[PDB]
């Protein structure tokens, strides 16, 4: 099936260099915007890098502008993130997420498994809530408030929402407030207004707990939720 | 042995029955009906992609996606808002001379001049589209494929048989065999129940997808059709042919209504489609036009002419909000 | 300090030829030449023919009839001061270039001392200006007879008679008329069957054929009501020099624009056009067309190249008019931009046409021994024809490329003996009309009549494609 | 021959069928037509404000 | 424009630009369509230089495809202006079957309908006179008469096969746009390829030259 693994993680002295390589196995890699999500080691997910289709595309993150470099080998269907001078703020895992772009598609469906790398005018996503208690059975409401109106002209709202299980790399719930991901239950449904949102989750159950991040996609760097944190 | 004479018998009899019933002459009832006056469509995009002649098109249910089938050996499916092409299907025989896309907007169908109505899947993973059935049995060559469901499909060939398939399986559930020539057209029903087909013989019948037998058979033409289009009621349906004359047939009356015709066009019909209302009927001719009938009066109202070949298809969207008409120019106009 | 002891004796001519004298007391002793009244008024009468150029009249008129009749006072004549002198130094040494001034009125401290009333400001010539048949007055310093002050030469080139004038007109006015014949049938020819006659080379020769008909009508924009004035001459009745300048109107610089650019598109085409011929002829069979992705490239650089220099040309503003052309073209007044701007284009055109022409004629020369199989001798007849064809064409460009040459250099020798002969010439009627002549030598109109015939030869050259 | 056999069964098949008068057809054809005149974006051309091209 | 409108419109370009490369290189191959009666040899000229039945090729750095239509058996009017824009047109006749059952008839009048078409009014012609040998011993026992009656020469080959190649030529109503190239298969040899690409490679000369505006 697809099946994104990255390598190059370790321990690196402060002001060293690394390369973190993500081997994609399974896809059409030839065709799919893979970026570099990161988490620090008790934080939410944080943007870094993004590489379009056919390396025509670039962005950074405004805190690793010119200290990284993103490149992508598409022969080998992989994917090089050359850092160099690496501070003491770059401990963290950093998923390899793909990301196709057409008209009604789902980006950041499937996301790379994260190779923990340790040394020694944008939009806030204000998620306010951070933790709250639920029990199988009920639904419980998560709310994460934009800075911005995110309905753009065409229409769409361009937030995702994501959902991270204890010890697992975070998976795609919806895609543009509306829409369910591919091979998720019919629970999950999204709903709200510009600068204003909700996911629902309906008939709560196990195996559901974690944490969740909504994103923004209107425009560069993507900024993560805090992420709330469904404790049973 | 003398049975042929018995068929002229009942023939004879049919066309009594069917004439002893026509008091109407439906132009004497829509004489009193105002006219639409005159419409002016101008191309708003000019969908330019292709580098052969396009032969069929067909909107998606959203009514923003079109797949457009061409020589060159790809359909490519547009995007008809931005212009943008969301899939480019590089199709192995590159001779395709019809094309479908599924109303769930999961396959799209194609299918040209080796027999096989080859469907593609285009929501998968992995990205790319990939071949889902190739649908094998015709013995002469494609002509239409029109989704029923994301499972079966109905295909006209050109061995004088339209079938209905079973995707899951890949074979023909039912064969729908009364014609005598090619089946050049086929047109499913608002309700997908049944069918007609457009043939060689200058005869459309009325076909039914669960039994699999002709109800009715209309003529009143003198030479091939090449275009069949329901009206959006389901009791009444287009049939351009090659004599210059569009004719509305009434599947409750069993005969024809009305003709569309002038003087000054010679040229044959290629593709014919009603307004979501059934008031204009499109028709694409090989004058480098497409004409514009008031469907209820047979005068002319308007002209959509943009185009340096004969047009090949033309679809009107599920919410007739615009048309789009495919010419052998390599381009396809969206006009409004 | 200003006066010296001398009888002076009562004034009998009463004027300063155009002013009346307000004094009845008058010597001869300033004028070294003149010693009597009569002499003075001798001199005076032969001064009077300074009337033409009143840049200088105006300002030595006081002067020149004080230094003459000035006013005694009781035995001792007034001399005026140093500042006449320098109001009628620098801007008139024209007296001084042809004749020189006389040592009485070279003023040294001895015969003008400094700093004393000169008495002649009451002394006003208010009736003053004239220039006669070759010369105009004007009021602009760049538009004037270089040589001369105040005066500026007349639209119509006094170098060429008003017959020869008619003659290069009618000329102008026909082979204008046949070139655009030739260049609007082969226009119609392309865009009557326009959904066919797209393929690019054709194009290319489309696009040659439209810049020159351009170019035809360009030249066509005279023989109207009264466009031909408005186009070559002046409001203040002088030929067009220096354009665009910020006072006068911008009636000529559309007829250089649309002609220069024309032209320059025209000969650039023709180069894109070669160079198309060889990379197709190189390419002949294996239905390989390497051209379809630089067509666009083709496009921009020929529409741009001709755009830049014709603003090059407007950013040094010497575009300037001519009768007998009745056009407005660059640098007929300094020869060295014409130079540069016309024949650097024209002899760059000519080296890589040339070039590419020569290529593309042995590529298709050597194609049949090159071909793996047999040519059918219907194949083959058409190869040596078009190569026969590309052979004539080619010499005809390179014939008429020698012809502008030979023209212009021509022009250029001529031209640098006719600017002094013409000053000759106005410096002769000018010495006859103060006491019939003519030039020496005018330019021959069959040189013109030549490189007109060269330019619309070259716009109906490029039009016989066509013709089959 | 078992064509022609087929092919009147066809006929015979066909024969027994509930035709009605055209005058009826056309009423409904035209009522239908008439009932949705407010809802066809190419009878009465939208302004540029619903339409999306 | 938003945030993955940019990158759609990026994926289009790039789609766009692969639809452009993919047409530049299939516009390359020489496109042949292959005409004929039924059992005319077709066959033979397929095998001897190698629904619808693609063949590829290449002779003398020149990719021929090869689409021999002839298994398919519906209204030819409906499916054959598809073929419109093709190099040639390779129609191969059976010179052997001129006694057959009336067929050379048959092949006459197929090949009377291909070559005054409305879009096969440009397209040159190629066609192969082939199975020789058995014609030039079938003439000594059915003298040519029997197809043409009215035929006045010699009973020989070498006059009856010339008489075949002109009779077949003559069809053609338009000379002066297409022309009709004419081979006498040779069954041992390599040059029915040969006479294929000089044939092909003299109408893309003059299509060439027609297209770099000389002629
Ligand atoms: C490539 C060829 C065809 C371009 C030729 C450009 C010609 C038309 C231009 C360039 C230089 C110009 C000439 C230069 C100056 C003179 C001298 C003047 O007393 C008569 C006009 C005449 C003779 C000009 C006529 C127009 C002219 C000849």
């Amino acid at each position: 099936d697809v099946q994104l693994v990255e390598s190059g993680g370790g321990l690196v002295q402060p002001g060293g260099s690394r390369k973190l390589s993500c081997s994609a196995s399974g896809f059409a890699f030839s065709s799919f915007g893979m970026h570099w999500v990161r988490q620090a080691p008790e934080k939410g997910l944080e943007w870094v890098a993004y590489i379009s289709s056919g390396s025509g595309t670039i962005y950074y993150a405004d805190t690793v502008k010119g200290r990284f470099t993103i490149s992508r080998d598409d022969p080998k269907n992989t994917l090089f993130l050359q850092m160099t001078s690496l501070r003491s703020e770059d401990t963290a895992m950093y998923y390899c997420v793909r990301s196709i772009y057409y008209y009604g598609s789902s980006p950041f469906d499937f996301w790379g498994q994260g190779t923990t790398l340790t040394v020694s005018s944008d939009i806030v996503m204000t998620q306010a809530t951070s933790s709250v208690p639920v029990t199988p059975g009920e639904s419980v409401s998560i709310s994460c408030r934009s800075s911005k109106s995110l309905l753009h002209s065409n229409g769409n709202t361009y937030l995702y929402w994501f959902l991270q299980r204890p010890g697992q790399s975070p998976q795609l719930l919806i895609y543009r407030m509306s829409n369910l991901a591919s091979g998720v239950p019919d629970r999950f449904s999204g709903s709200g207004s510009g600068t204003a949102f909700t996911l629902t989750i309906s008939r709560l159950e196990a195996e559901d707990v974690g944490v969740y991040y909504c994103m923004q996609h209107l425009e560069y760097p993507l900024t993560f939720g805090a992420g709330t944190k469904l404790e049973l | 042995d003398q049975l042929r004479q018995e068929a002229e018998q009942l023939k004879n009899q049919i066309r009594d029955a069917r004439k002893a019933c026509a008091d109407a002459t439906l132009s004497q009832i829509t004489n009193n009906i105002d006219p639409v006056g005159r419409i002016q469509m101008r191309t708003r995009r000019t969908l330019r992609g292709h580098l052969a002649k396009i032969y069929a098109m067909h909107w998606g249910t959203d009514s923003r996606l079109l797949v457009s089938a061409s020589q060159d050996g790809k359909l490519i499916i547009w995007d008809s808002y931005t212009t943008n092409k969301v899939h480019a299907i590089p199709l192995r025989s590159s001779w395709v001379m019809t094309c479908a896309y599924a109303p769930s907007g999961n396959y799209v169908a194609c299918g040209g001049l080796d027999n096989i109505c080859s469907i593609y899947n285009l929501k998968t993973r992995e990205g790319n589209v990939r071949v889902s059935r190739e649908l094998a049995g015709h013995t002469g060559y494609l002509s239409c494929c029109r989704f029923l469901d994301d499972n079966q499909i109905v295909t006209s060939s050109g061995d004088t048989t339209c079938a209905l398939w079973d995707i899951e399986t890949g074979q023909q559930t039912t064969t729908f065999t009364g014609h005598t020539g090619d089946v050049m057209s086929l047109s499913l029903a608002p309700d997908t129940r049944l069918f007609v087909s457009g043939a060689c013989d200058a005869s459309a019948k009325l076909w039914d997808v669960r039994e699999g037998m002709c109800r009715q058979t209309f003529t009143g033409h003198e030479s091939d059709i090449n275009a069949i289009c329901f009206f959006p009621n389901g009791n009444a349906f287009a049939t351009g042919s090659d004599d210059a004359t569009c004719r509305l047939f009434d599947l409750r009356a069993d005969q024809e209504l009305m003709t569309y015709s002038h003087d000054n066009i010679i040229c044959g019909i290629t593709s014919v489609s009603f307004s979501k209302s059934g008031r204009l009927l499109l028709a694409g001719y090989d004058d480098f036009n497409c004409n514009v009938w008031d469907a209820l009066k047979a005068d002319r109202a308007g002209v959509l002419a943009g185009h340096d070949n004969r047009v090949s298809c033309l679809g009107v969207t599920d919410d007739g909000m615009a048309v789009a008409t495919g010419s052998w120019d390599s381009f396809l106009k969206i006009w409004n | 300090h200003c006066g010296r002891a001398a009888p002076c004796e009562p004034l009998r001519y009463n004027v300063c030829l155009g002013s009346v004298l307000p004094y009845g007391a008058t010597s001869t002793l300033l004028a070294g030449d003149s010693d009597s009244q009569e002499e003075a008024h001798g001199k005076l009468v032969l001064w009077s023919c300074l009337r033409n150029a009143p840049r200088c009249w105006a300002v030595i008129q006081p002067l020149l009839c004080a230094v003459y009749m000035p006013k005694c006072e009781n035995d001792r004549v007034e001399l005026p001061s140093r500042t006449l002198c320098q109001a009628t130094r620098g801007p008139c040494a024209i007296v001084e270039r042809e004749r020189g001034w006389p040592d009485f009125l070279r003023c040294t401290p001895d015969r003008f001392p400094e700093g004393c009333t000169n008495e002649v400001q009451n002394i006003k010539f208010n009736s003053s200006g004239q220039c006669e048949v070759p010369l105009v007055r004007t009021d602009n310093p760049k538009s004037w007879y270089e040589d001369v002050e105040g005066c500026g030469i007349q639209c119509q080139n006094p170098l060429f008679t008003e017959a020869e004038h008619q003659d290069m007109h009618s000329y102008i006015a026909a082979f204008g008329a046949v070139t655009g014949l030739c260049t609007l049938f082969t226009l119609a020819t392309f865009v009557a069957d326009w959904r066919n006659s797209n393929r690019y080379p054709a194009v290319i020769l489309f696009y040659v054929n439209a810049c020159f008909f351009v170019g035809s009508i360009g030249w066509l924009a005279q023989f109207m009501d009264g466009a031909r004035r408005e186009i070559v001459c002046r409001a203040d009745g002088t030929m067009r020099l220096g354009e665009p300048t910020s006072n006068e109107t911008l009636s000529c610089v559309i007829i250089f624009v649309i002609v220069y650019y024309a032209l320059m598109a025209g000969v650039v085409w023709f180069v894109v056009l070669t160079y198309a011929w060889h990379t197709s002829f190189k390419a002949l069979g294996t239905t390989y067309q390497p051209l379809s992705g630089k067509t666009s490239y083709f496009h921009l650089l020929t529409w741009s190249l001709p755009f830049v220099l014709t603003v090059a040309i407007l950013a040094v503003a010497q575009v300037d008019g001519d009768s007998v052309s009745g056009i407005c073209f660059v640098g007929y007044k300094n020869y060295r931009y014409r130079a540069g701007f016309v024949l650097a284009p024209i002899g760059l055109v000519l080296i890589v046409g040339g070039y590419f022409l020569i290529r593309g004629v042995m590529t298709l020369f050597s194609i049949k021994s090159n071909h793996p199989g047999l040519l059918s001798e219907k194949a083959a007849s058409k190869i040596n024809e078009t190569m026969l064809r590309l052979g004539i064409f080619g010499f005809l460009a390179f014939g008429f490329v020698l012809i502008t040459f030979s023209c212009h250099f021509y022009d250029f020798f001529n031209q640098a003996e006719w600017e002094r002969s013409f000053r000759d010439y106005v410096l002769c009627q000018a010495n006859v009309t103060c006491g019939d002549c003519e030039i020496k030598n005018r330019p021959s109109l069959l040189v013109e009549k030549i490189n007109l015939f060269a330019m619309f030869g070259t716009g109906i050259a490029m039009s016989t494609w066509v013709w089959t | 021959i078992a064509q022609a056999r087929k092919l009147v069964e066809q006929l015979k098949m066909e024969a027994n069928i509930d035709r009605i008068k055209v005058s009826k057809a056309a009423a409904d054809l035209m009522a239908y037509c008439e009932a949705h005149a407010k809802e066809d974006p190419l009878l009465t051309p939208v302004p540029a404000s619903e339409n999306p091209f | 424009l938003s945030a993955e409108d940019k990158a759609a419109v990026e994926r289009s370009k790039m789609i766009d630009r692969n639809l452009r490369e993919d047409g530049e290189k299939a516009a390359r191959e020489v496109k042949l369509l292959l005409l004929g009666a039924g059992e005319s040899g077709k066959s033979t000229i397929v095998k001897q230089m190698k629904g619808i039945v693609e063949t590829h090729f290449t002779f003398k750095d020149l990719h021929f495809k090869m689409f021999d239509v002839g298994g398919q058996r519906s209204e030819r009017k409906k499916w054959i202006h598809c073929f419109e824009g093709v190099t040639a047109i390779i129609f191969c006749v059976a010179l052997s079957d001129y006694d057959l059952v009336n067929r050379m008839h048959e092949s006459m009048k197929l090949f009377d309908s291909i070559c005054n078409n409305k879009w096969f009014t440009d397209t040159s012609i190629i066609l192969f006179l082939n199975k020789k040998d058995l014609f030039e011993e079938k003439i000594k026992k059915s003298p040519l008469t029997i197809c043409y009656p009215e035929y006045a020469g010699s009973n020989t080959y070498e006059e009856a096969a010339a008489y075949i190649q002109c009779q077949f030529e003559d069809l053609n109503k338009r000379k002066d746009t297409k022309e009709i190239y004419t081979h006498f298969t040779c069954a041992t040899d390599t040059k029915n390829v040969q006479f294929v690409f000089d044939a092909v490679t003299d109408v893309i000369i003059k299509n060439n030259l027609k297209d770099c505006g000389l002629f």
